[PDB]
């Protein structure tokens, strides 16, 4: 019986593999369900100095 | 650095064993990981449990 | 003043406990688990926070 053991690493750092999936179009000052580098949530983003 | 598509594995339909830990095995494609470092073998079926 | 900070601030830092849950962000847990298993880690988190 073969066998492969795929071990996922999920750290606080730049992902190398990602699911097959399309990067859309930012919107800035409305509230917006983000998805930044697999980091999932929900709010209103803003330029930052 | 490399795009992982997990549904050839998962809806292959050849592998006896899909046992996920930790991550639902149809969200796979869904989440960026930083790293997969994968293992391979050949053991005993009554051995795979 | 103090006191009153103090317990707010501790309320704010147990956020970020496990309470034997895998991960202590809510959305986390969602994004990897199907319901029948992200659930038991959020009772985790339920019976922690509440």
């Amino acid at each position: 019986y073969r066998v492969v053991v795929l071990s996922f690493e999920l750290l606080h750092a730049p992902a190398t593999v990602c699911g097959p999936k399309k990067s859309t179009n930012l919107v800035k000052n409305k509230c917006v369900n983000f998805n930044f580098n697999g980091l999932t949530g929900t709010g209103v983003l803003t330029e930052s100095n | 650095n490399c795009v992982a598509d997990y549904s050839v594995l998962y809806n292959s339909a050849s592998f006896s064993t899909f046992k996920c830990y930790g991550v639902s095995p149809t969200k796979l494609n869904d989440l960026c990981f930083t790293n997969v470092y994968a293992d391979s073998f050949v053991i005993r079926g009554d051995e795979v449990r | 003043v103090n006191q009153n900070a103090q317990a707010l601030n501790t309320l704010v830092k147990q956020l970020s406990s496990n309470f034997g849950a895998i991960s202590s962000v809510l959305n986390d847990i969602l994004s990897r688990l199907d319901p029948p298993e992200a659930e038991v880690q959020i009772d985790r988190l339920i019976t922690g926070r509440l």
